[PDB]
RNA sequence: AUAUUGGCGAGAGACCGAUAGCGAACAAGUACAGUGAUGGAAAGAUGAAAAGAACUUUGAAAAGAGAGUGAAAAAGUACGUGAAAUUGUUGAAAGGGAAGGGCAUUUGAUCAGACA
RNA sequence: GUCGAAUUUGGGUAUAGGGGCGAAAGACUAAUCGAACCAUCUAGUAGCUGGUUCCUGCCGAAGUUUCCCUCAGGAUAGCAG
RNA sequence: CGUGGAGGUCAGUGACGAAGCCUAGACCGUAAGGUCGGGUCGAACGGCCUCUAGUGCAGAUCUUGGUGGUAGUAGCAAAUAUUCAAAUGAGAACUUUGAAGACUGAAGUGGGGAAAGGUUCCACGUCAACAGCAGUUGGACGUGGGUUAGUCGAUCCUAAGA
RNA sequence: CUAUCUAGCGAAACCACAGCCAAGGGAACGGGCUUGGCAGAAUCAGCGGGGAAAGAAGACCCUGUUGAGCUUGACUCUAGU
């Protein structure tokens, strides 16, 4: 049988866990991740899937340094002691 | 907690009340319309007749290809059954609408079930596991309740 | 005993009881809720052989 | 509640740094009461002052080591200025005022002058 | 599995700490639209895919 | 009507500046007028309330009930005053949540901070 | 827990997850001013770390926990 | 929004299914898949004629 | 001078008003499905204020009946108004292998106003 | 039916879409294979099928001519407003 | 004729109840539809002259949501089989103990493990849901506790190969 | 062991409205129309005559200025050599 009695030789995993964006896309036996290429050095998006780079764009973390940037040009990059 | 089209006068009377009951909506209406209209002591003496398999409840609109049985002639009808679970949370009724007729002041001697009505509750699901993978649903019947006792009055 | 934990900090005994009640009814509803509306496509398979002639 | 960093300032450096060891005693004893007492909230006051001399120790250091570093030509990355990447690696001021002789030989003997239109 | 990496066991036990109903006390603040904990998982119903 | 651009006339960002402010701008947010004696004395006329003024209620069923401010619950929006509350069926006196504009302040928490605020609101001693 | 302070000299302390049974081992040294004949670890299901320090058989584990505080 | 509507990748079912031709979500796991898309008569569809 | 459906900050509308408008007014690219690329929802409104029903009594308990709060529980956390399908009690009437409809009147019910 | 072998099988690894692999059935390649799955161009095109939302008033047809890879369709003349 | 919005006007209606909804109650119009009484209900909405359109549904094996008849019906029938007393309990064919009766029968319904799962292990509470009957029991719900290495594995080395 | 009856639990396919026939005419094989035969509540277990029963925009055939797999000395090219 093609189908219930094949569904029960599945215990062994194909992808793991990548290490730069955690989700379980890392493939093992390729040694590279597919939903982005974790051994390439740019991380994998296409214009095709405009979908899956609202997912994974600016934006949708916690941005620790760029949310400060903004405020920053506002005063003007400046430096030193504050004030009275 | 608004009641149904009870035609009689709330000086008089005592009511109960259950909302959101397992028991089945089509066992408890068949149930609750058995002892429409019955003296109190009368309806509590026959409802627990049902449970020892003498003075069957007479089914009469959900009763399509339940079997036929001679404990339905004293109602005139061939298809009768003793439902279980309708009969004891009716009974729980008829006991709290007769110990809200103490408390009011009435006398349990003459008191006669007026107004008795059930409904649906807001169904529970559940699935079943069909053949060719399907899912079906399997769902329970609840129901509301509610009776009002009555003194008669001339 | 971390059961004084809830007396000190909002909680009581008895709110505790009716308001878990009302919550694990509050998951009723929403899990009654997605067994009803999936099961309309839920059995709308894909490939399906048709052991027929 | 319990430090204030003005009476941080002037305390010497051995003196802040036995100060924060006694915090770090204090806040490990009131883990082990938190473990038989269910509220505690003085542990916050504790751990907000240990936070309270740390960044005054590391205030003073970060300043004696300015004044290290003062007028050489080179200061660690640390000290220089958090501008973005694209201003550090861009002309400065005195570079981008570089004209050649030739364009400076013009704007002495021809400048812009100003005018109307009366007479 | 018994002989298991760090990084499963990592996941594993933040996964323990998020198995929790909501807190009561959180139901009683001023504009509290939350009324359960509804991200909870168990091992029954929803396999964790790590 | 409007004259400057900075400024806006939408409702939805006018109702967001406002179920969404912080709680120091709520402080003004939540001020209250002065009585007939305090507007001769002083000179102003509203300040922003704060907690232990004694106040007095102009509007609502509590209307002509002297008081003091018990919390500023800059929160709700609301303010609270001892001397009046709710008892409840339990017996429990809950307090009432007024707000500060149905108020009129009596005798003023002086202080410093507060006495130069009222001097540069052009008012006296 | 109590009972391996009671029977054997055994404390247990929830230590931080980057410690390795030196700087446990001279932590109870240097906090407790006593001596410890062996570190054991674990790393518990919620993610923190366990270590059945023990005292050797001069110093008493009762005397190191009433002195802390915990009885 | 020129792309309201045209988020999904609906493909038709075809004919041999008992149930009408247009474009339905595919997947499965959630409510929506399954459900129709890209028409004016769906829900969650576009309009039409798309103000410009 | 020009371009700008991204970023930051502003102003606005003969635009949409929760099956609409972005997929998302809400812990929404969230829950969930797939080995994977990817797919991807549903879900807003008690009241001005919780004053979220103390107490009594029946029940093993949920609950019920009173009582009480409220302008109103014909607003009681299943909470604005609460349509239809479909359902229950009560009231009227009809009924020999369908029901419904058209013209005309008897009978019962019901409604009526210039002169009233 | 075969049951000591062209045996059965775990784990590792190799080959990926006009490509793989095949003791060859167009078989198998994640319930998908005479060309996988996913997203996009894409709201592909259709002389073909179904649907096409209020009332009243007045007038009211055609299936015929000619040309067309034309015959389930058009252009043109006709009738009609 | 009707609808969502726009300019104008009626110094229009409205908490002494606007809109909605219900009504084998009334009236007008050939009709689309308009007006009124009653009930409900609680914050906005109309007439008229013009402007504008995402403007009128019975159908599309229409879309989404909801509900029916069928129907208390089909059925809950493989894996040999259960019974007595007692205790707990509001409640016992089903929980616990005891007494019987039996089965798997050492390629086990036994004792362990590799994958895979991830707290299911264990105790104390508890039965709204789940366990397609039941439930006082539970792999369920609620709170906690629990996995200790110089020798056991990884780590180390190479295989086909990356 | 089911079916059957009871206690508990409790779905689905399907459904314009529905359900007694004969002849007639009719889209040329009516449950309804027309003329007759007639016809008494509510129903239970069977049963397979009928409902041109249900299942799926006929898999055969034809049409399409709709495709695809494959073949060769079809037309137009092409890697390679
Ligand atoms: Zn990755």
């Amino acid at each position: 049988g093609k189908g219930t009695p094949s569904f029960g030789k599945r215990h062994n995993k194909s992808h793991t866990l990548c290490n730069r964006c955690g989700r379980r896309s890392f493939h093992v036996q390729k040694k590279t991740c597919s939903s982005c290429g974790y051994p390439a050095a740019k991380t994998r998006s296409y214009n095709w899937g405009a979908k899956a780079k609202r997912r994974h764009t600016t934006g949708t973390g916690r941005m620790r340094y760029l949310k400060h940037v903004s405020r920053r040009f506002k005063n003007g990059f400046q430096t030193g002691s504050a004030s009275k | 907690a608004r009641y149904g089209a009870t035609s009689t006068n709330p000086a008089k009377s005592a009511s109960a009340r259950g909302s959101y009951l397992r028991v089945s909506f089509k066992n408890t209406r068949e149930t609750a319309q058995a002892i429409n209209g019955w003296e109190l002591t009368k309806a509590q003496k026959y409802l627990e007749q049902v449970l020892d398999h003498q003075r069957a409840i007479p089914f009469r609109r959900f009763n399509s290809s339940i079997g036929r049985t001679a404990q339905g002639k004293e109602f005139g009808v061939t298809k009768a059954r003793w439902p279980a679970k309708s009969v004891k949370f009716v009974q729980g009724l008829l006991q709290n609408a007769a110990a809200n007729a103490e408390a009011k002041g009435l006398d349990a001697t003459k008191l006669y079930v007026s107004h008795i009505q059930v409904n649906q509750a807001p169904k529970q699901r559940r699935r079943t596991y069909r053949a060719h993978g399907r899912i079906n649903k399997y769902e329970s019947s609840p129901s509301h309740i509610e009776l009002v006792v009555t003194e008669k009055e001339e | 005993t971390a059961a004084d934990r809830r007396m000190v900090s909002g909680v009581t005994e008895k709110q505790y009881k009716k308001g878990m009640k009302k919550m694990q009814q509050l998951e009723k509803n929403a899990i009654n809720t997605q067994i009803r509306r999936e099961i309309k496509r839920v059995n709308f398979q894909t490939h399906y052989r048709d052991e027929l002639l | 509640a319990g430090v204030k960093a003005y009476e941080l300032r002037t305390k010497s450096k051995e003196q802040l740094a036995s100060q924060l060891v006694d915090l770090k005693k204090e806040l490990a004893e009131l883990k082990v009461q938190k473990l038989s007492r269910p509220s505690l909230p003085k542990i916050k006051t504790v751990r907000k002052s240990i936070a309270c001399v740390l960044t005054v120790i590391n205030e003073q250091q970060r300043e004696a080591v300015r004044q290290l570093y003062k007028g050489k030509k080179y200061q660690p990355k640390d000290l220089r200025a958090k501008k973005t990447r694209a201003l550090r690696r861009a002309l400065t001021k005195f570079e981008a005022s570089q004209v050649t002789e030739k364009q400076r030989k013009k704007q002495i003997a021809f400048p812009q002058r100003k005018y109307a239109i009366k007479a | 599995a018994a002989q298991k990496s760090f990084r499963i066991k990592q996941k594993m036990a933040k996964a323990k700490k998020q198995n929790r109903p909501l807190p009561q006390w959180i139901r009683l603040r001023t504009n509290n639209t939350i009324r359960y904990n509804a991200k909870r998982r168990n091992w029954r119903r929803t396999k964790m895919n790590i | 009507a409007k004259q400057s651009l900075d400024v806006s006339s939408d409702r939805r960002k006018a109702r967001k500046a406002y179920f969404t402010a912080p709680s120091s701008q709520r402080r003004v947010l939540l001020s209250a007028p002065l009585s007939k004696e305090l507007r001769a004395q002083y000179g102003i006329k509203a300040l922003p309330i704060r907690r232990d003024d004694e106040v007095l209620v102009v509007r609502g069923s509590k209307k002509g009930q002297e008081g003091k401010i018990s919390s500023v619950y800059r929160l709700k929006f609301a303010v609270q005053v001892d001397k009046v509350t709710k008892e409840k069926v339990n017996g429990a006196s809950v307090p009432i949540n007024l707000h500060p504009s149905k108020l009129v302040i009596t005798k003023l928490h002086l202080d410093k901070d507060r006495k130069a605020l009222i001097q540069r609101k052009g008012g006296k001693l | 827990a109590m009972k391996k302070v009671e029977d054997g000299n055994i404390l247990v302390f929830q230590v931080s997850m980057k410690a390795n049974k030196y700087q446990i081992k001279k932590a109870v040294k240097e906090l407790y001013e006593v001596d410890v004949l062996k570190v054991n670890t674990l790393v518990r299901p919620n993610g923190t770390k366990k270590a059945y320090v023990r005292l050797t058989a001069d110093y008493d584990a009762l005397d190191i926990a009433n002195r802390i505080g915990y009885i | 929004s020129e792309k309201a509507g045209h988020q999904t990748s609906a493909e038709s079912w075809g004919t041999g299914r008992a149930v009408a031709r247009i474009p339905r979500v595919g997947g499965g796991g959630t409510g929506r898949s399954g459900q129709g898309a890209f028409g004016n008569m769906c829900r969650g569809g576009r309009m039409f004629a798309p103000t410009k």
